[PDB]
RNA sequence: UAAAGCUAAAUAUAUGUAGGAGACCGAUAGCAAACAAGUACCGUGAGGGAAAGAUGAAAUAGUACUCAGGAAUGAGCAAUUAAAUAGUACCUGAAAUCGUUAAGAUGGAACGGAUUAAGAGAGAAAACAAGUAAAGAGGGGAA
RNA sequence: ACGGACCAAGGAGUCUAGCAAAUGUGCAAGUGUAUAUGAUUCUUUAAACAUUUUAUACGCAUAAUUAAUGUAAUAUGUCCAUUGUAGAUUUGUGGUGCCCCACUUUGCAUACAAUACCGGUAAGCAA
């Protein structure tokens, strides 16, 4: 039978976290990766993609 | 802008994060086809052998 | 029939490809592959093996044991297929051209400050091709703790494996197979 | 994960890995650390060659508080030091450093290492061992009791 | 390296930025993922 | 400096929303990349990949021509109107001579192929 | 019982039944391995149900062909079956089940203009 | 500084009542109980304790009329509905078991493996013909 | 020799604690932001983000040994990094085809031994 204690969550190197979401910011600007992702953008101009 | 306060190349009191370093690389260009096809590098091959 | 031993077929005893998913790593694999294939120089071969093996046979080095490898090696390269780390207990450094798959951030500082440099393995494939002036080194790969444990058994004749103990004190496995007073020693 | 188990693999035998003669029966040699010292005692003595008996004296209401003491071996005494910091003490040789190390959580210096040749160093410590004294007094410097 | 700055009605250029260089970390997906599923299991609901 | 072809071929050999493989039939997988003249599952026809490449395809009703020629990650995305065999020889004579012959009349062909399609109103 | 055509060779046509399956009616004719102490099927006794091996394997270069001499391709709509045209001599289309009547229709027409064929270009009329 | 006394907060909550939610179960599952469930029923008593959900959008459409029959019930040239082989034992409607018609086999069991033959059912996606000329109906792309 | 008249649904190596080996990942003489607190966090969010405006919370590791008072790792002649045999890589000549040999140079990992030093015990001398 199920039971509550059931180990639910997991903890994560604060080191890991960072460096994770570095990583996955660089992603972000290759024009490749993007569109291998499936957002159709196609006629944008630049990836990073500033705006004012 | 404010990704390079975050991030400590510019510095500032309670926005950068505290003695973080940004990660680095295994490998310095990651672009193996042009290594191998550098004069130095095609100068110290072998001549294509045959298979059987 | 046939009166073969494993009949007919070859036995190989290691590991065969990487395990690990970094790009990069699978990247460098690929170089070095290659140039051990098509220049067969025994030294691109070595290193093509070397960042195969597990993470404990690529054991760190430190800054001095990496000095004192290299006292007559003046203007040559040091190449190791592990980190190298810092230590304290070294008053000074001079000045050394590494190559290393890893280094931290304080041993890089006190290598930069010398006037040495650091360096990447597609560099070293870029400027040393086939390795002239290179010097293949290794770290302490029977350092680890666990090996401590691996050996004759604990309480077979002049042994030296350490034993597995919740903590250490005169109460904790002391009293009779280790002191001549309770009944044998060892 | 249930997902990669190694009873998924003999999910289609009968014995579930375990024997077709010796089966899989529910605590057949006792309990816990039941039978050693009778039937389970090679076990005991090849693995764990001091475990029976008792030695030594009895201390009743320990507080250890009372002996807490970490060490710290002259090796790492002038890491302590920053390198820019470290680096002037070399030229000018009219001044030497005073170094405390219970400001650092240590207290006791013992005496493991080399330092280095002709130059001066000034400790701050609790507690010093003789080797470590001599080494300190050999290069010109000097060792001071705090409380 | 900079990248164009656009104005909101997307047709005028209104400066110039210089690339933050945390742009620079090596691309990683294995970490990505391996991170990514041990930090999802922290909202799920117990039965 | 941190990104190369030879490193997004290793980022999307697998996983990609353009791969397209049939389970039964168990022969062949496909790449569907807007800008991959064939459509096999290779570093060197992928429009990923590649810095340099052209293309003819649909994409409403039309035929269109396609140019990547990104030579410094400044990629730019050209999209014309092919209207003809002629007009389509002009265009490989202005924007594609980065290209081999042998590249040149495989996109001919192509897009022979695409102008026998059509459909009701 | 081999079967030959032209060059596609099949080493054997019938199915391998499971053991005492038209005796018991509870077990499904699915193939199954004997596990189990004197089987008589897994001891190979003459006589009785043979067992599947690699040896009946097939030809690498010959190995999902049909009859057409095609390999298979299912669609489900339009889009789908566009990189047909620059491979048109080595597949062949098949519909799927749930796609309707005027999905299908647009689907038979399209692959007539590209000079591909359909397996199943009879149903639901 | 014992042998007299009082005193909030930070802590707990398999009960009662109300509110909100889930990588949970889906009528042999989930509470014993999705229904007039601690009910029907069993035991002198302390106690024990089930089974059982679904027509259709709408019955404010639940089957009118005729013929046969003592009646049940059946049949229709007759009737609601998109549908009655959805008719209230009402969504779908498997297997074990049985009925009807056709086709085969059949000297103290039956069924099977290998290999062919004789019958019977079904089939064109390789199991021949691009193109050419004439006429008829269509659908597109350019200038 | 035992179970099996037939059919449908159900039906059995799992969860938690604690230890180890193997492998992947991050940093490295350090490593892990505990309980809490903060925030222009607040459908989701019971998630995610942050760390107190020459810097002593705690665990494991960085030092052992003895019942124990306790004591504690070459030694200041040189920032140097104990000795030998085999051994990866490098340096300079010649031989046969970048490879293998004959010398020459350097000497990782590791295997076999030697030596010095630290804690306990004997022996000798001992204010
Ligand atoms: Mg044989
Ligand atoms: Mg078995
Ligand atoms: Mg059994
Ligand atoms: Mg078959
Ligand atoms: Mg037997
Ligand atoms: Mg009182
Ligand atoms: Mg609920
Ligand atoms: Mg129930
Ligand atoms: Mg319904
Ligand atoms: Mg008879
Ligand atoms: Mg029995
Ligand atoms: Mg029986
Ligand atoms: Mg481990
Ligand atoms: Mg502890
Ligand atoms: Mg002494
Ligand atoms: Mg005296």
């Amino acid at each position: 039978p199920t039971k509550i204690w059931r180990r639910w969550g997991r903890k994560v190197n604060l080191k890991e976290k960072r460096y994770a979401v570095c990583s996955s910011i660089a992603a972000s600007g290759v024009t490749s990766l993007v569109l291998a992702r499936g957002h159709r953008i196609s006629h944008l101009k630049e990836v990073p993609l500033v705006v004012s | 802008k404010k990704l390079d306060v975050i991030y400590g190349k510019i510095h500032e009191k309670k926005v950068t994060k505290k003695n973080y370093i940004l990660p680095k690389s295994i490998v310095h260009n990651p672009d193996i086809y042009r290594i191998i096809h550098s004069d130095k590098v095609q100068a110290s091959l072998l001549a294509k052998k045959k298979p059987c | 029939g046939i009166a073969l031993k494993n009949v007919g077929r070859i036995k190989k005893h290691g590991r065969k490809h990487l395990v690990s998913k970094n790009p990069y790593l699978r990247l460098l694999v690929k170089l070095y592959n290659f140039l051990a294939r098509r220049t067969n120089a025994n030294f691109n071969k070595i290193i093509a093996k070397r960042l195969i093996m597990p993470k404990r046979y690529r054991p760190p080095l430190s800054l001095s044991k990496l000095q004192y490898h290299m006292a007559n090696h003046p203007n040559d390269i040091a190449v190791v297929v592990g980190s190298i780390t810092d230590d304290k207990r070294l008053f000074s450094l001079k000045q050394l051209k590494v190559c290393a798959l890893r280094f931290t951030e304080t041993a890089r500082k006190r290598i930069e400050d010398a006037g040495g440099e650091c360096l990447t393995f597609d560099q070293l494939a870029l400027k040393y091709p086939t390795g002239k002036k290179c010097v293949l080194l290794r770290g302490p790969t029977k350092a680890r703790t666990a090996e401590k444990h691996f050996g004759k058994a604990p309480g077979k004749p002049k042994s030296k494996a350490r034993p597995y103990v919740r903590s250490k004190g005169r109460k904790f496995e002391k009293a009779r197979g280790r002191r001549k007073s309770r009944a044998y020693k060892k | 994960a249930t997902r990669f188990k190694k009873n998924r693999k003999k999910r289609g035998h009968v014995s579930a890995g375990h024997g077709r003669v010796g089966k899989h029966r529910k605590h057949p040699g006792g309990r816990g650390k039941a039978g050693g010292l009778h039937h389970m005692r090679i076990n005991f003595d090849k693995y764990h060659p001091g475990y029976f008996g008792k030695v030594g004296m009895r201390h009743l209401n320990l507080l250890k508080n009372r002996t807490y003491c970490p060490t710290i071996n002259v090796d790492k005494l002038w890491g302590l030091l920053p390198e820019e910091k470290k680096k002037e003490f070399s030229e000018n040789k009219d001044i030497a450093p005073v170094i405390d190390v219970t400001r650092k959580g240590y207290f006791k210096v013992l005496g493991n290492g080399k330092l280095k040749h002709n130059q001066p160093i000034v400790v701050k410590a609790r507690y010093f061992s003789s080797v470590a004294e001599k080494k300190i007094k050999a290069v010109g410097g000097q060792c001071i009791l705090v409380a | 390296p900079v990248a164009n700055v656009y104005s909101t009605n997307g047709k005028n250029v209104v400066g110039e930025v210089e690339i933050p260089v945390v742009f620079q970390t090596p691309i990683r997906n294995d970490l990505i993922q391996s991170v990514y599923t041990n930090m999802s299991k922290n909202r799920r609901h117990p039965y | 400096s941190n990104v190369s072809n030879a490193l997004v071929w290793e980022l999307t050999r697998k996983s990609n929303c353009f791969i397209k493989k049939n389970k039964a039939g168990k022969k062949g997988v496909f790449l569907c990349d807007p800008l991959n003249v064939n459509y096999k599952n290779t570093p060197s026809s992928s429009g990923l990949v590649k810095s340099n490449s052209t293309n003819v395809t649909l994409k409403d009703g039309k035929v269109v021509f396609s140019v990547k020629t990104s030579k410094e990650s400044n990629v730019v995305n050209q999209h014309f109107k092919a209207k003809n065999m002629k007009n389509v020889e002009k265009l490989l004579q202005q924007h594609g001579s980065f290209e081999k012959a042998k590249n040149k009349e495989k996109l001919l062909k192509k897009y022979k192929r695409l102008s026998k399609l059509y459909e009701t109103s | 019982a081999v079967k030959k055509v032209g060059k596609i060779i099949k080493k054997r046509t019938k199915k391998f039944t499971r053991f005492q399956s038209n005796r018991f009616m509870r077990v499904k004719p699915a193939w199954r391995k004997p596990r189990g102490i004197d089987c008589r099927v897994r001891r190979r006794y003459k006589g009785t149900n043979l067992m599947p091996s690699i040896g009946y394997g097939s030809n690498k270069k010959t190995k999902f062909l049909l009859p057409n001499n095609k390999y298979k391709y299912v669609v489900k709509n339009v889009k789908e079956m566009e990189p047909l045209i620059m491979n048109h001599t080595k597949y062949c289309v098949q519909i799927a089940h749930n796609v309707s009547s005027k999905k299908r229709k647009q689907i038979i027409e399209r692959a007539k203009q590209m000079n591909v064929s359909v397996i199943n270009a009879k149903a639901r009329l």
